[PDB]
């Protein structure tokens, strides 16, 4: 269906980050938070074992340390055997990823109603400028013309207006995700429930 | 002659479209005037009135012995039965491209590169990425910070004796911590930085007046308009709300003490040196010193 | 300086650091005000957000008042002129045609025009609270009001906006060094109160954690939990217990 | 294409606007996942306290 939405002047860009720089960026990420946990983000980089940032971030939240030197293994355990729950959980459901699947479905049926609207007569007597054109004279057929180019400006505009609302909400979207990167990743957070649920 | 101006600045812009044309115009009529048949061309073609424009393929979909036409989910006809030799084609629109233009600015240089968007530009230097093909620009092995994003991972810039490089842009310098269980890093010295961040607050509110806009001083426009009863009353509403907002905007950010403090005419404040930033009673408005720098620098 | 020693005391670096440290973060404070003004009042035009507001505004209202020099499919594009050039029974269609093309083009305005101030409304509800958080006080927020750990923010206005300057702390050349998370003194494990232990080579140390200042290991800087048979990398060595040589 | 001349100013309007929300795209995915100003990678080592 994409090479038939673009046959009709309708384009799709492509995205000016390819996968790979995302995932090299992501994983950057996750080194820099799993090797030096904070300072990463607030000026040079500086490593740290794992275990003592560990009990820097039980301290961020009133546990004194001593419980988890003394609960490293289990702790470790919890920990292997959530994000087991979590790849489970993902591999099973389909429901999981909602949001991300309703922007595709939007964005394609709004295209698809784009594109279904160039075979609608909005008055005139068909809807190909040919046939009109081959069929009638132009003293006659500038009507005929007018009001398709009239429907199909209307039907463009409704479309144009349609993509600066969602996109205005994903832009509000992507700030707030932006936040949640500078304030989760980067470093602990004590805003409740926001990073999470319980303590983070 | 689209910007609307002399100087162009760096950066990447759109001139018109591009399509490709059709080569030959076929024409198909039944056993009772009739032409050749051509494939794999960008023509026009004609099949018992049936008019269009595109790539003529051999159609591999076998249909019934009655079916003539072929659609899919966007029902565009994309296969025809010849009435002559008893053929099922293939039909792929052909028209396809937009032409934007990369240029360092007209003040550093009057050296241009232009790009097709999706081409593989066996069509009118040459070098072939993933988001087109990119003409006038030569390739490097190199990876810089990105200055002209092309796409698919494809920046370009100017400096190199100078041409238009385009290159697969690089993320940063890459190293690795040597991170191990029993070592640490711990500053000794630290540095103080001061950063800026601008942030838009209100806009000019603006205000439009429905009939000396529509009519001019007329008349008859008027008693014409009135069909149209309560659009531009809402109009006008819609347009006084944004006014307000706009005032309320500025309220809300500045309006945030309710005394006004003096500093005191000293400047003992432990050794900083705070004259650039605090007002200057000798301007003629009560402006220091960078706020002047920023009101000149919007023009 | 108090209020200064107080911000510092916010991001986990004590007071001493800054007490004895005065002269040179005033003239690193003043040689960056210094170099933030070199950089403004340059080419290196960087305004961008501030100039695209002004820059659409005009280009939006050019663009509806070029609109009227467009006939719509009507024989005209000044009303004076069909309106002394045709009789009322005729003139109401073309009236009619250029009614409807103006009023279409007014109505894309406005819908642009109640776009872009919901946009700015978001950015002046984040600039306010940017003001309320990183000037009126010492956020902890990272990278919310600055890039690192954040001192202090100082407002200053711009025509449609405004403009903050964060002053920021950031560290500095490091030093790598051995740790350990306990030290087994006499089969008791002695934590850190605040600080993490470091070793020069051959001694130790407790330190706090953002800038290298080692004291000594005494009962004081650290506290007993438990049995020094659990943790899992623990080094042996002595503890100072600093009543025993004033007692005795 | 001639009788769309009676209105031509619309046209260059809505390309620039779809413009506009297209770079913004881009724009979005520069804030999220472009934070570090190196690329760091982790050491073929694997203990991390279990």
């Amino acid at each position: 269906l994409i090479c038939a939405q673009k046959f009709n002047g309708l384009t799709v860009l492509p995205p000016l980050l390819t996968d790979e720089m995302i995932a090299q960026y992501t994983s950057a990420l996750l080194a820099g938070t799993i090797t030096s946990g904070w300072t990463f983000g607030a000026g040079a980089a500086l490593q740290i074992p794992f275990a003592m940032q560990m009990a820097y971030r039980f301290n961020g939240i009133g546990v004194t340390q001593n419980v988890l030197y003394e609960n490293q293994k289990l702790i470790a355990n919890q920990f292997n055997s959530a994000i087991g729950k979590i790849q489970d959980s993902l591999s099973s459901t389909a429901s999981a990823l909602g949001k991300l699947q309703d922007v595709v479905n939007q964005n394609a049926q709004a295209l698809n109603t784009l594109v279904k609207q160039l075979s609608s007569n909005f008055g005139a007597i068909s809807s190909v400028l040919n046939d009109i054109l081959s069929r009638l004279d132009p003293p006659e057929a500038e009507v005929q013309i007018d009001r398709l180019i009239t429907g199909r400006l209307q039907s463009l505009q409704t479309y144009v207006t349609q993509q600066l609302i969602r996109a205005a909400e994903i832009r509000a979207s992507a700030n707030l995700a932006a936040t949640k990167m500078s304030e989760c990743v980067l470093g602990q957070s004590k805003r409740v429930d926001f990073c999470g649920k319980g303590y983070h | 002659c689209t910007l609307k101006s002399f100087t162009v600045e760096k950066g990447i812009y759109q001139t018109s479209n591009f399509r490709v044309q059709p080569t030959e115009s076929i024409v198909r009529f039944p056993n009772i005037k009739s032409t050749n048949l051509v494939k794999n061309k960008c023509v026009n073609f004609n099949f018992n009135g049936l008019t269009g424009t595109g790539v003529l393929t051999e159609s591999n979909k076998k249909f019934l012995p009655f079916q003539q036409f072929g659609r899919d989910i966007a029902d565009t006809t994309d296969a025809v039965r010849d009435p002559q030799t008893l053929e099922i084609l293939d039909i792929t629109p052909c028209s396809f491209g937009g032409v934007s233009v990369i240029t360092p600015g007209t003040n550093t240089s009057n050296q241009v590169a232009v790009l097709y968007q999706d081409v593989n530009c066996t069509e009118v230097n040459v070098f072939q990425t993933r988001a087109g093909c990119l003409i006038g620009a030569e390739h490097v092995n190199n990876s810089y910070e990105c200055d002209i994003p092309i796409g698919a991972g494809i920046c370009a810039s100017y400096q190199t004796s100078q041409s238009i490089i385009a290159y697969t842009m690089s993320l940063g310098a890459e190293n690795s911590v040597a991170y191990s269980n029993n070592s640490i890093a711990i500053p000794t010295n630290f540095t103080i930085s001061v950063t800026t961040e601008i942030l838009p607050v209100s806009m000019t509110k603006t205000s439009v007046d429905c009939t000396m806009y529509i009519c001019g001083d007329s008349t008859e426009c008027s008693n014409l308009l009135l069909q149209y009863g309560s659009f531009c009353t809402q109009l006008n509403r819609a347009l006084t709300g944004i006014a307000v907002e706009q005032d309320k905007n500025t309220q809300e950010v500045f309006a945030q003490v309710k005394q006004i403090y003096k500093t005191p005419p000293i400047k003992d404040f432990g050794g900083f040196n705070f004259s650039q930033i605090l007002p200057d009673p000798s301007k003629p408005s009560k402006r220091s010193f960078i706020e002047d720098l920023l009101f000149n620098k919007v023009t | 300086a108090m209020q200064m020693a107080y911000r510092f005391n916010g991001i986990g670096v004590t007071q001493n650091v800054l007490y004895e440290n005065q002269k040179l973060i005033a003239n690193q404070f003043n040689s960056a005000i210094g170099k933030i003004q070199d950089s403004l009042s340059s080419t290196a035009s960087a305004l961008g957000k501030l100039q695209d507001v002004v820059n659409q505004n005009a280009q939006a209202l050019n663009t509806l008042v070029k609109q009227l020099s467009s006939n719509f499919g009507a024989i005209s594009s000044v009303l004076n002129d069909i309106l002394s050039r045709l009789d009322p029974p005729e003139a109401e269609v073309q009236i009619d045609r250029l009614i409807t093309g103006r009023l279409q083009s007014l109505q894309t305005y406005v819908t642009q025009q109640l776009i872009r101030a919901a946009e700015i409304r978001a950015s002046a509800n984040l600039a306010a609270t940017k003001m309320s958080e990183c000037v009126l006080g010492q956020s902890k927020r990272v990278d919310f009001c600055g890039k690192g750990y954040h001192l202090m923010s100082f407002p200053q206005s711009a025509p449609h906006g405004v403009v903050f300057l964060h002053v920021t702390y950031v560290p500095a050349q490091e030093k790598n060094f051995t740790t350990a998370p306990a030290i087994c003194h006499d089969g008791k494990a002695h934590f850190p109160r605040e600080g993490v232990f470091v070793s020069n080579g051959t001694h130790w140390f407790v330190t706090q954690r953002n800038f290298y200042e080692p004291q000594i290991i005494t009962t004081d800087n650290t506290f007993v939990s438990g049995n020094c048979d659990v943790v899992i990398g623990i080094v042996n060595n002595t503890v100072y217990d600093p009543l025993q040589p004033e007692l005795d």
